């Protein structure tokens, strides 16, 4: 028991770290769909004007 | 207890293959196996009394493994298996001769 809460302890802190990677990830994956349908909008405008 | 004899008390640099059986605070009972660099001292190598204070113990090899072995075994004692694995080296050379300089 003394030695499984030790393996415990460290798995769950790299599985914490996992959620970090995978969070931060989620992160500026967000910012970026957000940055290119900045670009698509700021075309869109091209697209509207002259349709 | 007593398996080798010589003539001759080994004063130059040497070591101890000893293996111990400590256990940790989370009570895991593990063998570990030393060395004990180890050699002999004395600052007057011709006065008759502190030269025959080298044969003052005549298991020397025996009581610097005791020695070390209780010490190890009890700083040990009061550190998890984590603590004591991480730090392993750290912890067991600062239980051998414990304190801050």
């Amino acid at each position: 028991l003394a030695i499984e809460i030790t393996t415990n302890s460290q798995e769950a802190a790299a599985k914490h770290e996992a959620q970090r990677l995978e969070q931060e990830a989620r992160g500026r994956l967000e910012r970026q769909k957000i940055l290119d349908q900045s670009e698509a909008e700021k075309a869109r405008k091209e697209l509207l004007e002259l349709e | 207890p007593h398996a080798r004899r010589a003539l001759c008390l080994l004063l130059g640099p040497d070591f101890f293959t000893d293996v111990i059986t400590i256990e940790t605070a989370d009570h895991a009972r593990l063998q570990l196996q030393l060395a004990y660099n180890w050699h002999f001292e004395l600052k007057n190598r011709n006065d008759p009394a502190e030269a025959a204070k080298l044969f003052s113990v005549p298991d020397f090899v025996g009581d610097a493994c005791k020695a070390i072995a209780s010490r190890v075994r009890g700083a040990v004692a009061s550190v998890t298996f984590d603590d004591f694995h991480k730090n392993s080296a750290r912890i067991i050379r600062m239980a051998v001769f414990g304190f801050e300089m």
